[PDB]
């Protein structure tokens, strides 16, 4: 009722007023000092060729020594740095596919569209190719992303606004939660299979637990929608992808928010965040094709590199850092 | 479901017609998906005018097509693509517009009792901004549904866009 | 009603929870974030003699 | 094995070559309108 | 007299042209050339029209050697500027209905590369 819902957000705003005033020592710590780093902090690897689609995101998600990518023509991408070619070119039935998944063991590849469609294609097969892959549906909104940190449990989003784990062996809905008003854009594994965060209008870093399922984390304050999301390599702390441009740091257990490094220097939205190592370099797409990598510690821009004519739009950084990994719509895969 | 794709080789060309398939979700989310398509068409009936069923008591289905029609148009991603005009009135409309005095349509009506200046009048209304007709040709057809489906029209519209993007990037216009 | 309950009871259990979540979070936020800070940043410079690529 | 790897790199970017210019060759439209605006009246 | 004055005239005609091409590339009329294709051709009549003064001159070894590859090199630019133009005009005309993608090596500078190439034919 109007009661109801009066009450509940006068204690919102109190909740937000304590944390506040408890975390206004953190920021002001954090901001009082800053750690020296370097110049360029840049080393190129290579050039990769033998492609003509667009690319709309990828998933750096193994220990192996290769990478992974999908494109709209209908085919799947994975391809090696130093051999600069693919090891199979499976075709994909659904046109476009805007979810990139692996698997750390290599057996398993997830991919999947506008179609409603989740589909897990077999890496490793006795053939060397896969026949067919599996049908997955249950959605009424278009397909976002989907990750799975082993061959039991897989996560998946939709444009209907709801999070949808499966397994499997049983193939079908085993957990479904309500959803938020805004739609969900993307989903971060966690390091210890704790929660996935879903991000959207009003519901900036929202955490749902997979195992006990309940919502504890909930923040406030990105009206414009969040495009892409990624644990800390040290854990327990959220990303930043708001359309505003709008980059800061949050915390699972400080519950509040951090410094802002908006500026002048840009006019447009970015499309990706992604750390380096404990938020050592701040690696961010940009609508135009100059990019820029920001220092998070130093409070300042590690360095500026392009590497393409037209909009980025997917980045992955491997979790020990050794590469990473991002490309344009121009068909250009570039490790930097 | 998904999205539904009909694939016919008819007119001596692989034809592929790609639906909306009811999405319900946020726009430039699938709008922006859909980038490189070479013609889109754009249908909205005629013969249905009396309807008001896109809102409650708010605005009609005029008021909804023409925000649509103004969204596509003045969008980024889609100013150099041509555009179709495609309706489903054949006849009922011109049966309705006898009872009906087309005052509906547009609150300063200075027309006859016919359907003919109401047709002339919304497809000049239509193109409300200019800047992207000179980037893009918008083709218009009425009395549409034929036999086979218009086929001459739609051959004629994307052979015409074809060569058109063909000499444009050649630096021949 | 019964939606809007479901809520006000996802926030009014979530705030139980998060009035206690602090847990003195300043003493994590400056001993967690230094474990793993020194070793890629140190790493990834190679004068083309042990990187892998190229 | 090297060799293996080139030959094997050589004929992945041919089977992708035929596939690019097959798929660029087939036109794509783009059908949108309002609500059940006559989806089935016209023929397909 | 009679040839270098006419030699003369035709520079200075095929001069205008060149300076009227150049600084009138807004008319699509004049776009619809090419604007490569044209200069090449431009260039070949000029070529044509100053060879008779190496044409009059007195004999030398390299008088005659610039009048021995001239005669063809002046007449194979010319042609092959007309040949691409057509080439290119037709191809793009007839691929349209039937395999609906971009021809391959058209191009502002593709097309000058294939025209120099059928003028570096007749060189060679």
């Amino acid at each position: 009722l109007d009661q109801l819902r009066q009450e509940a957000e006068q204690l919102k705003n109190q909740i937000r007023d304590a944390r506040k005033a408890c975390a206004d020592a953190t920021l002001s710590q954090i901001t009082n000092n800053i750690d020296p780093v370097g110049r360029i902090q840049m080393r190129t690897r290579r050039t990769l060729r033998g492609h003509l689609a667009k690319i709309y995101a990828m998933h750096w998600g193994t220990d192996s020594r290769l990478l992974v990518s999908a494109s709209q023509d209908g085919k799947l991408i994975i391809w090696d740095s130093y051999t600069t070619n693919k090891v199979h070119a499976i075709p994909l039935r659904s046109s476009w596919v805007m979810t990139c998944a692996y698997a750390p063991s290599g057996n398993y590849v997830a991919c999947g569209g506008l179609d409603n469609i989740c589909s897990i294609y077999n890496l490793k097969t006795r053939e060397g190719n896969v026949r067919v892959s599996r049908e997955l549906a249950g959605h009424t909104g278009y397909l976002s992303c989907c990750r799975f940190l082993d061959d039991n449990q897989i996560v998946t989003s939709s444009g209907d606004t709801t999070c949808a784990l499966w397994d499997i062996e049983t193939g079908q809905q085993t957990t479904t939660f309500t959803g938020h008003t805004g739609d969900v854009m993307s989903l971060s594994l966690a390091p210890d299979t704790r929660l996935f965060v879903s991000g959207a209008c009003d519901a900036s870093a929202k955490l749902w637990d997979v195992r006990e399922g309940m919502c504890r984390q909930t923040f406030t304050g990105h009206e414009s929608d969040i495009n892409a999301i990624c644990f800390f390599p040290n854990g327990n702390a959220f990303a930043t992808g708001s359309d505003d441009a709008t980059c800061r740091l949050f915390d699972l257990r400080a519950d509040q928010e951090l410094m802002t490094y908006s500026h002048d220097n840009i006019i447009c939205g970015i499309t990706s965040v992604s750390f380096s190592k404990s938020g050592r370099l701040l690696l961010a797409g940009y609508d135009d094709f100059n990019c820029n990598v920001w220092d998070a510690l130093k409070a300042d821009r590690a360095g500026v590199l392009a590497g393409h004519d037209n909009r980025v739009s997917c980045l992955g950084v491997t979790d020990d850092g050794m590469a990473v990994a991002t490309g344009s719509w121009d068909s250009f895969l570039k490790i930097w | 479901t998904g999205i539904v794709e009909t694939h016919f080789t008819f007119k001596d060309l692989h034809f592929k017609m790609f639906d909306v398939g009811a999405q319900r979700s946020e726009r430039k989310k699938w709008i922006h998906c859909f980038e490189g398509v070479t013609a889109i068409i754009f249908c909205v009936a005629l013969s249905d005018y009396d309807l008001v069923l896109a809102e409650d008591e708010e605005m009609n289905r005029m008021h909804a097509s023409m925000k649509l029609f103004d969204s596509i148009c003045n969008n980024k991603w889609f100013t150099d693509t041509s555009i179709i005009l495609f309706l489903n009135k054949k006849d009922l409309f011109e049966e309705k517009i006898k009872k009906s005095p087309l005052t509906i349509c547009y609150p300063e009506y200075a027309g006859s009792n016919t359907y003919e200046e109401a047709a002339a009048y919304i497809q000049c209304q239509f193109e409300d901004l200019n800047k992207r007709k000179d980037t893009k040709e918008i083709y218009t057809h009425f009395t549409c549904s034929t036999d086979t489906k218009n086929v001459q029209f739609v051959f004629d519209a994307v052979t015409d866009v074809i060569i058109k993007n063909n000499l444009k990037d050649c630096g021949l216009f | 009603i019964a939606q809007a309950r479901k809520l006000v009871e996802q926030l009014k259990m979530e705030a139980n929870i998060d009035r206690i979540k602090v847990s003195k979070a300043a003493a994590d936020l400056m001993a967690y974030c230094e474990a793993h800070a020194k070793e890629d940043p140190l790493l990834t410079p190679v004068p083309a003699s042990e990187n892998p690529f190229r | 094995e090297d060799k293996a790897a080139v030959e094997r790199s050589k004929m992945i970017d041919r089977n992708l070559r035929e596939d690019g210019e097959k798929a660029a060759r087939e036109v794509k439209l783009l059908l949108l309108g309002a609500g059940e605006s006559g989806k089935n009246t016209i023929v397909k | 007299v009679g040839p270098v004055t006419i030699a003369c005239l035709g520079a200075l005609a095929t001069l205008f042209v060149l300076g009227v091409f150049v600084r009138h590339n807004a008319t699509p009329v004049v776009k619809a050339s090419g604007r490569e294709l044209c200069y090449i051709l431009l260039g070949g009549v000029f070529l044509c029209y100053c060879m008779t003064f190496i044409f009059i001159a007195k004999p030398s070894t390299a008088v005659c050697t610039l009048r021995r590859l001239g005669l063809g090199t002046a007449f194979s630019v010319c042609y092959s500027a007309l040949l691409t133009k057509t080439n290119r005009i037709a191809r793009i005309f007839g691929g349209a209905r039937e395999g609906a993608q971009r021809p391959r090596f058209i191009s502002p500078a593709s097309q000058v590369a294939i025209c120099l190439a059928l003028i570096s034919g007749q060189l060679l």
